[PDB]
């Protein structure tokens, strides 16, 4: 109803796993033929016909949209099981959560390496891209070396550098629940680590830093953020203003 | 099988049911008859059951392993039904104990073919989930009354992904996962620290001290888990002193997590200990804080409060 | 074997392989340094190192010698040793994945056969 | 293992 | 007979693995749909029913008893297996023997870790 | 994705129309509605499709993911029928694209199951091999012409021995492995020179010359790969007068293997290049030879025939 | 027909793997209980019955024969699968070709160790017996020292020497397609390697030596070959003649 | 597999053959830790026989556990003590093989028939470190221990 009328709507299916089960129950009771995992031959179709209904219309139609966040519950991380396989294959990407990650302190437990967005940057603001891009890159670069850390009895300063950038950026990705940030706040924070401001900082402090830093800018600097928002990017100016804002705050921070 | 589901249920009756002050309903679904007898006679010896007067604080319902699938497919309903009464009709807060709810599910599976059904995955009946739903849905607190249900949940072949245990998770608010792997080590209760969860594990609910400690304890165990397989082969030397301290602390915590139950003396050969919430938070807090890097691991094994760990150290000192 | 069991080893051997591989790169580095520093000095898990001397075991001018040598030989030994350890670990990751996939498949078939079997008996 | 399928076409030069 | 008459008996079921097979056979031949691993959906029940009979009667019933020692044959030392777990979940503990232990010189090949007694010391003399 | 999959699909189309006057078909088996429409306008913007005239070089067949199993089951055939015409009626050299071959097989199983037949190993259809062969086999060189098929493959569980993939390989004559890594070197097309293979890479088929060059490019590419580890750690210098040439050349090679597509002219601001087989062998032949050792790396990046490598060097002082 | 009439035929089943899947398709559609790998209970018989038919008749039955070379396609070198084991349990030996070998450039990628010929020794020519006999022996002593390990420093002259034939012999066994050799041609070239006439030589030259040394004796010496071939054995003279023949050819061989 | 699985119960003695062993070139490819006999009882074969037998099995079992490690890291990191079990095991492993008359065409050796006391003996010694000096190869494909000593000389 929203989509069609020039409006935008978001939908969460929680879960598609349970629904598949509901459908399976009916199928088998009706005695239709069972396939792998006892699922009917039209279980794929059940979801595809569902998930396709979400889409971005053309102005000719109202420009309205319907985005979908369907949830799938894997088992012992088996993304290749039946239903997970379908849905993965149907959607434009996936946000992969891990228990190991979670317990390790990474919350949300997003496995960055394995998660994807087919749509990509075509959906990112210029501001975000302005930062997201290098972040994505150092992380990938860390991911290559990460395993070495715990036994890096003598690594060159080249890779030793990526290890550092790695843990900081990683700490930046952490997040509490119930507190979604505005795109402008996210870039400001990301900018801090990405530019190297937190490199000398202690990993144990990044979480505290951000918190306080962000409290500061949300308090004191609502004009720069407004800029960032408005200008949609990080102007050469606002860039310089950020440099001072963090360099002074940091100083303050390590007193 | 044999990881301590029952014993844990036993210690909870002790540490909680006993000081209740409301009713309690214990439904034995598809479990051991021997156990029903053990429990009955225990309730009596402890006045929870009173054969002479009306002071009885607990109603019992039984449908053991020596019954036909039909009885097993229903005892839980019987027990639940009793419990719903004290919830609604009276309303004074009820404690519900079920051991073991898996049995309800396996009961259904046992007659399912004779009911002419195509089997679902893992041999389960196709109506598993729904069957579970219309039942689990009654086991709940309402505005009229409150139920505090502790259900034991069997895990076939030890596979947590098994359709049954798997389907049950959603119905809970708190989950205590026991592990043979842990048990095998002699660590009782064999709870898996990285697979157990509670809806109230929220800073806004238990507070940040509780919260930070818990998470702190979890991080270290996870950290250590990761390293396990590696030092195993490559050895420990190459490890950073930074890293060889977490190996230490973890091993200690791993122990401090154990506890001699009151209901398992016949098992441990140790007097059961009941630790209060603050004694727990503090003891861990300290270990994390490096405040015991001197005592030996063993000192932390099978003890109650941290003090006992310190005492045990001396006793161990020779 | 259990997919849960094979997943363990695999999980681990995958790690051991990366560590091991990492240790060699190191061992090569120091060994580079050593070959150079070695040059002059003559004009004056580490393989079978510590043992070789150990078995056969039962100033300054020379002290710096046995030293300046015993490090080239060591950084040499560790390097090759770790080279083969990952070589081993790789043969293993490849081997285990194979068992993984055989089982993975087998599990699926076995289930499906069970289903079909019960359905067809009605 | 379990989530390998999210790599992908990994051993492709072998096919 | 002994149990109900204040006497004491010990019964060895060697082994319940072959019995289940027999059951499965008898069952399939009657055309009762095969369940998990081909066994009848009620294999558990097949054993529970039986082993529940082993028991200790009160003085009111003669104080007699029936003790059961059922045997189960694993494959590839896999105790987690469905039948092995089915039976482990009925009995008052298990004695698990490994061939590794055996060859190694540990005979009996009892695996301390994996074996248990749900009776505990209550079944031991004070001396022990 | 990210790797030039569509762009490459579009150049091929173009190059088939150009060098063989052959048309192309595009069969989307289990296409995501979103992606179809996106493919449509992408082709359009690049010309391959022309809404105004009659210069379109591709016909598009779609079997969307919402469609029932039977529909997604047939769409490939439909596309096949289409291509067959440009061969059996006009004797051209058609191109058939099936995206993706996996969804074909999958669609097969769904139909099978619905027909109540017992699934076989891994749950696929008992008729897996036949279902595939009755289709694959129509793709060949008859006396009248020939149909060539580019099939997009999805390997399940990364398991090359999975029945689906395994079956499929029984019919493939060559693989074209697009690689994210390569793309990262800025190299495009992002095809992997060491992972991509061909059955016809036989001197007995491509001729000793072609065969040797190829085998030459590959070995060098292989060797350099070895050194790669050394360079980064122990530093690029224990390298011999020999070890230093293998690198240089290889690096030139890796670049010479990249190329500008006409499809990507619209907004690459660079003219496309359709290098000829003769020119291709020659080019690599010489680099291997050592004719351009003096030339600098960047000279070879994104050009056509070696001649351009030379001129680029000029403009590069 | 040929076997039955004192004649001799050769039948190649390419592959038995695909037939088995064809039969399985039939079996499942008929609804016959799928077993191991979903294969019907009688797939072994599908093969045994067929393969039993290859046979060597005695004189009182025509002395004719039927020789079967059935082909089986393994997945990932898994020689333990259901179908491969079945077939192995039928035939009178196997010739396993290795993926490793094939790529490493050894073709025919024949796995010398694994492969077998249960009944063929007796069918073997004396000439070959004469040269081939000490070939697997030599290769036996080479099979060992030839590790996966690419960078290994070795000692011991013997083991060194053993390792040295091994690489030569291995070069002798490589063969292109469409160029089947005459038994006498085989004994000849094999003679060169097994006798030591190639020890003093570099493994990269072996191939080249073969062609050159082969054309040579084919051109000039059809006289000795015919003997070998005719006699069917290597007589003292023939061997004497051969020895010099390798001797001189060597002496003139351009590196 | 249900077939073989259900068969064990009907035997008094079981000779399990192994592809893995066979592939190592050991013939007969009998798995020494998997073959059993009801007769393996001291009161039937005697304690000398019973002790060597269990002796050999325990060393082979021990070697088996070390294998995982040997697999990634080889022997280097092994204890002097452990290395000795490995040597002995690999020598016992080899000494278990033997040429059959029936398999002469393949082994390339003359078949051998070792007498029980010969077997008990040769195995005792190996166990007892009476041959820690000889090379493994000396033990491969032979009859009595005596021949394993000679083979050693010939190997020089
Ligand atoms: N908390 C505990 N402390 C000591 N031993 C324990 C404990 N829990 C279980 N055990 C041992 O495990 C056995 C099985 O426990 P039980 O509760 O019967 O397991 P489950 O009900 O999960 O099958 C007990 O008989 C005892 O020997
Ligand atoms: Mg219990």
């Amino acid at each position: 109803y929203f989509r069609d009328n020039g409006k935008h709507a978001l939908i969460i299916y929680d879960d598609l796993s349970k629904q598949a089960v509901a459908y399976r129950q009916m199928s088998l009771l009706l005695r239709r033929p069972p396939g792998r995992e006892a699922y009917p031959g039209d279980v794929f179709y059940l979801h595809s016909r569902l998930l396709e209904r979400a889409a971005k219309m053309n102005d000719a139609f109202g420009g309205g949209s319907l985005t979908a966040l369907p949830v799938i519950e894997t088992q012992a991380g088996d993304v290749s099981a039946y239903i997970p396989t379908n849905v993965i294959s149907i959607t434009d990407g996936q946000i992969f959560l891990e228990t190991e990650l979670f317990y390790k302190g990474i919350r949300p437990a997003i496995n960055v390496g394995l998660s994807v967005s087919r749509v990509g940057s075509a959906a990112q603001t210029r501001a975000m891209k302005q930062v997201a891009g290098t972040m994505k890159l150092e992380l990938a670069q860390y991911r290559e070396v990460a395993a070495f850390a715990q036994f890096g009895s003598d690594l060159d300063a080249a890779t030793q550098q990526l290890l550092s950038r790695g843990v900081r950026l990683t700490e930046l990705l952490k997040q509490g629940q119930y507190s979604p940030m505005a795109i402008e706040e996210q870039v400001a924070v990301i900018y801090a680590g990405v530019r190297g401001y937190l490199d000398k900082l202690e990993p144990s402090k990044i979480t505290k830093f951000e918190n306080a830093f962000l409290s500061h800018v949300i308090s004191q600097h609502q004009a720069l953020l407004g800029k960032i928002r408005t200008d949609g990017k990080i102007s050469e100016e606002s860039d310089a203003k950020l440099k001072e804002i963090v360099t002074n705050f940091l100083a303050g921070f390590e007193a | 099988a044999g990881v301590g589901k029952t014993v844990l249920i036993m210690e909870l009756i002790n540490n909680v049911a006993k000081a209740h002050g409301g009713y309690s309903v214990f439904a034995g679904v598809g479990e051991r008859t021997r156990e029903g007898n053990d429990l009955y006679h225990e309730m009596i010896e402890s006045g929870v059951i009173n054969l002479k007067d009306a002071t009885s604080k607990v109603a019992l319902v039984y449908g053991q392993m020596n019954e036909p699938p039909g009885a097993r497919a229903r005892v839980a309903l019987t027990g639940l039904t009793v419990a719903e009464y004290f919830r609604d009709q009276e309303g004074q807060d009820v404690l519900l104990f079920i051991d073991n709810i898996f049995r309800f599910t396996q009961a259904g599976s046992e007659v399912s073919a004779l009911l002419g059904r195509i089997p679902s995955a893992v041999g389960y009946q196709p109506t598993l989930a729904t069957d579970m739903g219309t039942m689990q849905e009654r086991i709940t607190t309402t505005k009229k009354g409150s139920i505090t249900s502790v259900q034991a949940i069997y895990v076939p072949a030890d596979d947590l992904t098994d359709p049954a245990p798997a389907t049950t998770f959603a119905h809970l608010d708190a989950t205590t996962v026991l592990s043979r792997a842990i048990a095998e080590l002699g660590i009782y209760p064999a709870v898996d620290p990285l697979d157990s969860t509670s809806r109230i594990m929220d800073p806004n609910i238990v507070g940040s001290e509780h919260y930070d400690v818990a998470r702190g304890v979890q991080k270290i165990l996870q950290d250590y888990k990761s390293l396990q397989d590696i030092i195993a082969i490559l050895g420990m030397d190459e490890l950073s002193e930074e890293d060889k301290l977490t190996v230490s602390r973890a091993r200690k915590i791993q122990r401090f997590l154990s506890q001699p139950f009151q209901v398992a003396e016949v098992f441990t050969g140790h007097l059961g200990k009941l630790v209060p919430l603050k004694e727990t938070i503090k003891g861990f807090q300290q270990i994390l804080a490096g405040e015991y890097d001197h005592l030996p691991e063993q000192a932390f094994y099978m003890v109650g409060p941290i003090e006992e760990a310190v005492a045990k150290a001396d006793k161990l000192a020779e | 074997a259990t997919l849960k069991d094979i997943t363990r080893r695999l999980k681990s051997i995958k790690n051991i392989q990366k560590i091991t591989k990492s240790m060699k790169m190191v061992a090569a580095a120091k060994y580079a340094r050593a070959e150079r520093e070695l040059k002059p000095a003559r004009v004056y898990l580490c393989g079978a190192i510590h043992s070789s001397v150990a078995k056969q075991m039962k100033l300054a001018n020379i002290i710096y010698y046995s030293l300046k040598e015993s490090t080239t030989s060591e950084q040499s030994a560790r390097m090759t040793a770790m080279d083969n350890a990952s070589k081993n670990a790789s043969e293993m990751i490849d081997k285990l994945t194979l068992t993984f996939n055989r089982t993975r498949q087998a599990v699926i078939t076995k289930e499906l056969i069970e289903i079909i079997s019960g359905a067809a008996a009605l | 293992x379990a989530x390998a399928a999210l790599x992908g076409a990994a051993x492709a030069g072998l096919a």
